[PDB]
C-alpha cells in the first residue's frame, strides 16, 4: 500500500488504526557533481526535474547558437567588402582575425 | 498593543509569532491547536426502520358472506373470498356445503424496536468551526476552547484573542445524509411519501415519536387453500435490511485531510484544511523594556548538522558578546526552518545552541536573539528511513537557496553564457558602427 | 398521466390549470395558495437582559487591619480604605480612632427574571418554504400542508403532487437578528466575550440556564464618607434597558412584500415573491372518456360588456351547437384575462355565459369549451374607484392587442408611410435602370 509525503492510515480488526508517514528519501547527492544533484532532485521529484532540466538545455543550445550566428555576421559584415573590390588586398592582421582566404 | 498573525490548520504543529514593538524587546509567543471539530447543521427529513406485518384471525362466516370495510392502516388490503369450506379441526367448522366465505385483512405496522435500531435520513447545511487551542508566552501556559469565526473572543492572563473565520469552505458532508448507529453515509434517499419496495425509505416517519408511517411494501393477499384455515400473503422483504448489507462504504473510511467522522453531534473531527487568521491585543505589562533586557552584539550563526527529516534535524550555534545575563527570545524570519524553542538563556560566555527543522537540501534564513540578526546557511544531507509514526515538523518547503550547491552550478554557466553574448553582442555592434561610417 | 405546470406565489389568487389528454375530455384542475411560511434556521449566539449588583454589608475591623483577596465572580471589585471612624449607631462602633480598616466589595449577576424576558441573538441561514395549498377537480375539495421544495410528495385523492422548489432565495432577515418579545431586528450585535458598557451586550451568556456571564458594566468602587457606614460606588447603567429605548424600528414595521414576521418560531408568513413549479400524476378516473363528452359545433365568442377593473368586471357569452347535455371544462389560453369558472354547463340549445378579469383596454384571448375553440376581442373601459380593500384578480398585462383601437391607428399609419418609401423606392430604381440604357 502506498504511503504518500501526506501519510496513510489502516485499520487492522478491532485494533485503533495507524498513521505512517512518509520521509524525503532519495539516491544522489545533493551537494555533488551536476550528475549526482540531478540525480538526487530525480529521486525526489521526477517529472519536475525532467522537465526543468530539458527546457535550461534547450534555453543553452538557444543561447550559444544565437552567439554563434551573431559572429558568423559580424565576420561577414566585416569581411564582405574586401569580397567585392577588384584589387582585394586585405589585411594580414585582420585576415588572421576573421580567418580571410 | 495590536498584532496579527496567521497559523496553519494543522493538529501539532508548534506554531511561533514575533512580536516587535517599539520602545520593547521582542516577543516570541507560541500557539498551537490540540483539536478540531466540524459540527454541520443537520434538518431532519425523516426516520426509517424495519417493518412489522400484522395478520389477525380471519372471519369465517358459515352459510353467510361478508363486505369488505376500508381503514385508516399503512399498507392495508383486505378481500373476501367466495366459497370455502375451513375444516378447522375434528370437524369442517361449517355445516354448509358451499355458502361460506372468509375475510382476509393485514396491514403495516412500525417495528417493535424502531425506537432503538433505526437510520435518519438529514441535510447538511453550513458547518462551523470549533477548535481548542493552547497558547504559551512568558509564564503562562493554558488551552482555551473558542469558536473559529470572527465573533467568540477569549482572554488569557491579559491578552484578548480572536481566532478569525477559517480561509477555506470545504467540508466532507453532502446536501443529504445518511446516519447510522455510529457511521455516516453521503447518500440520496428517495422524496417523504415516495418510497418504493424493498429498498431504503420503503417505509417512511418523520420522527421516532411521529404517528403517520408512510409504507410501500407491495403487500398482497392471496386465497387459502382449500380445508385449511390461514391466510396466506406475498410481501417485498424489509428495504431496511437490505441497505444494512448492501449500503456501502462509509463517509468514515474514505474522508479527505484525515477527518475522523464522529458520533451523535455529527461532526469531522482533525480535519487539516485552511489557514486560521488570529489578532490579539496584548497588555503593556507582557513586555519587557529595552533598558531591562540584555544587549547582544556580534552575533554569529555557524550551523553545526544538518539533516532534512521529520523532527528536529538540525543543530546551530551562536557566538555573541553580551552585557548582563538574561532571557532572550529566538525566532526565524522564514518559513524553511522551523525553530524548536520560543526562549533561550544568554550569559556572558558567548555561546547558545539550537534545533530547528527544515526540508531543504540549502537552507538560509535569519535567525534572532532579544536584539539580534544573524543569518544561517547550510547543507543538510537527506535521511535514510523511509517511512516514520510522526508528522513533519516543518512546512514542506524545497526548493534550494540561491548560492547553494545546486543553483551556484546554474549561476556559474548562466554567466558564462551571458558573458559570451554581451561579448558577441559588443562585437557585431563595434563592427557595424565602424562600417556604417 | 404526468403533467407539470407553474403557478404564482400569491395567496389567494385563483390559479387553473388546464390538461388535455388524448383519447379524453379536456379536464381543468384549480389550486390556489392558502397559506405561507418562510423559516430560516437559527443558531443561538447568547442572552443579554438587565444585570444586578450584589453590595454585601461592609466589614470594618476596629483596631487592626484588613487585606482584599480576588474572585472569581463577573465584574467583582475590591478595595481597603485605612483610616475609618464609623460610628455605627448611637456609638462609635470602635475605639481605635484612626486605625480602622473598612473592606469595600461588590460584583455583577444575571437578573431575576433573565428567564422571563431576555433578548436572544442569532445566526439566520437558509430558510424553507412551507405552503397550504387547496387543490379542486371533479368532486375531490382538500387543502394540504406541503413542504415547497422537490421533495415532499403528498396524494390528493389518487393523484400525486409535488410542489417544487421556489423560483427566487429572496429572504427578509439578516445574517445576524435580534429577537425579543414579538418583534424581530436586523441588527448587528457585539462578538460574545467583548460587549461594551451601557450599550447591548454588556453582559453576555451562551443559554438562558448557563453560568458563564461575561459582564462588563464600568463597576467602580469609592471611599466611604467619614464617619458613616456604607459601600458607595458607581456604574454605568444597564445597556439592555438603553437598548429597550433606542432599539430603532422592527422588522415587522418594515418588510417588503408583505411580509407579515411572526412569533416564537422566527416566520415570515404570506410574502408575496416568486412561482411554485408543481409536478402531478393523474390516474385514469379522473378524466372522462371522449365519448361521453358533447360534441360542440360552431363556437363564438362575443363580450357585452367589459371594464378593467380589480375584480372580475368582464361578460362573455358562448353560442355554440351541440349533440347532447353535460359538463364542459373551461380555459383561457392567455393570462391577459383570467376567468373566474372552471367547469360550465352545456345545455341543449342554448349558450354559456362566464365572468373574466383583465387589465387591459383591448384584451384578446382564446376560450374553449369541452373540445371547441374560440377567439374573443373586447373594447374595455377603465374603472371608476380610486381605491379598492382587495387585490387583482389577474396579472398585470396591459399591452394591448394588435388590431385594437390604439394598434390599428399606429398600423395605418405605419403603412401608409410604407407605402410611400416604397412607392419612392420603385420610382428611383425604374429611374437608374432607364437612364441605364
Ligand atoms: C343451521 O343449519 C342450517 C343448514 O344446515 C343453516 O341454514 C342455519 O343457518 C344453521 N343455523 C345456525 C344457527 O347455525
Ligand atoms: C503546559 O501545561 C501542560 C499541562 O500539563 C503541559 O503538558 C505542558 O508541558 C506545559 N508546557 C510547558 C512549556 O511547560
Ligand atoms: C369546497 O370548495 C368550495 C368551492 O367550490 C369552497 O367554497 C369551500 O370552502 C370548500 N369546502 C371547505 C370545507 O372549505
Amino acid at each position: 500500500i502506498p504511503v504518500p509525503v501526506d501519510g496513510m492510515e489502516y485499520h487492522w480488526g478491532n485494533n485503533d488504526p495507524v498513521r505512517l508517514w512518509s520521509q524525503l528519501t532519495t539516491e544522489g547527492k545533493p551537494h555533488g557533481w551536476p550528475h549526482q544533484i540531478v540525480q538526487y532532485y530525480y529521486g525526489l521529484y521526477p517529472a519536475a526535474t525532467v522537465s526543468a532540466v530539458v527546457g535550461m538545455s534547450l534555453l543553452a543550445l538557444i543561447s550559444i547558437f544565437a552567439s554563434c550566428y551573431m559572429l558568423v555576421a559580424a565576420r561577414s559584415k566585416c569581411l564582405t567588402p574586401y569580397a567585392l573590390t577588384p584589387g582585394a588586398a586585405v589585411p594580414w592582421t585582420l585576415g588572421i582575425l576573421c580567418c580571410a582566404p | 498593543y495590536e498584532h496579527s498573525t496567521v497559523m496553519p490548520n494543522v493538529v501539532g504543529f508548534p506554531y511561533k509569532a514575533h512580536i516587535e514593538r517599539p520602545g520593547y524587546s521582542p516577543l516570541t509567543l507560541q500557539m498551537q491547536v490540540v483539536e478540531t471539530s466540524l459540527e454541520p447543521t443537520l434538518n431532519l427529513e425523516y426516520i426509517t426502520c424495519e417493518y412489522k406485518t400484522v395478520v389477525p384471525s380471519p372471519y369465517v362466516k358459515c352459510c353467510g358472506a361478508s363486505e369488505c370495510s376500508t381503514k385508516e392502516k399503512p399498507d392495508y388490503q383486505c378481500k373476501v373470498y367466495t366459497g370455502v369450506y375451513p375444516f378447522m379441526w375434528g370437524g369442517a367448522y361449517c355445516f354448509c356445503d358451499s355458502e361460506n366465505t372468509q375475510l382476509s385483512e393485514a396491514y403495516v405496522d412500525r417495528s417493535d424496536v424502531c425506537r432503538h435500531d433505526h437510520a435518519s435520513a438529514y441535510k447538511a447545511h453550513t458547518a462551523s468551526l470549533k477548535a481548542k487551542v493552547r497558547v504559551m508566552y512568558g509564564n503562562v501556559n493554558q488551552t482555551v476552547d473558542v469558536y473559529v469565526n470572527g465573533d467568540h473572543a477569549v482572554t488569557i492572563g491579559g491578552t484578548q484573542f480572536i481566532f478569525g473565520p477559517l480561509s477555506s469552505a470545504w467540508t466532507p458532508f453532502d446536501n443529504k445524509i445518511v446516519v447510522y448507529k455510529d457511521e455516516v453515509f453521503n447518500q440520496d434517499f428517495p422524496p417523504y411519501g415516495s418510497g418504493q419496495p424493498g429498498r431504503f425509505g420503503d417505509i417512511q416517519s418523520r420522527t421516532v415519536e411521529s404517528n403517520d408511517l408512510y409504507a410501500n411494501t407491495a403487500l398482497k393477499l392471496a386465497r387459502p387453500s382449500p380445508g385449511m384455515v390461514h391466510v396466506p400473503y406475498t410481501q417485498t422483504p424489509s428495504g431496511f435490511k437490505y441497505w444494512l448489507k448492501e449500503k456501502g462504504t462509509a463517509l468514515n473510511t474514505k474522508a479527505p485531510f484525515g477527518c475522523q467522522i464522529k458520533t451523535n453531534p455529527v461532526r469531522a473531527m482533525n480535519c487539516a484544511v485552511g489557514n486560521i487568521p488570529v489578532s490579539m491585543n496584548l497588555p503593556d505589562s507582557a513586555f519587557t523594556r529595552i533598558v531591562e533586557a540584555p544587549t547582544i552584539i556580534d552575533l554569529t550563526c555557524t550551523v553545526a548538522t544538518c539533516t532534512h527529516s521529520s523532527d528536529f534535524g538540525g543543530v546551530l550555534t551562536l557566538t555573541y558578546k553580551t552585557d548582563k545575563n538574561g532571557d532572550c527570545s529566538v525566532h526565524s524570519h522564514s518559513n524553511v526552518a522551523t525553530l524548536q524553542e520560543a526562549t533561550a538563556k544568554v550569559k556572558t560566555a558567548g555561546k547558545v545552541t539550537l534545533h530547528f527543522s527544515t526540508a531543504s537540501a540549502s537552507p538560509s534564513f535569519v535567525v534572532s536573539l532579544c536584539s539580534a540578526r544573524a543569518t544561517c546557511s547550510a547543507s543538510c544531507e537527506p535521511p535514510k528511513d523511509h517511512i516514520v509514526p510522526y508528522a513533519a515538523s516543518h512546512s514542506n518547503v524545497v526548493f534550494p537557496d540561491m548560492s547553494g550547491t545546486a543553483l551556484s552550478w546554474v549561476q556559474k554557466i548562466s554567466g558564462g553564457l551571458g558573458a559570451f553574448a554581451i561579448g558577441a553582442i559588443l562585437v557585431l555592434v563595434v563592427v557595424t558602427c565602424i562600417g556604417l561610417r
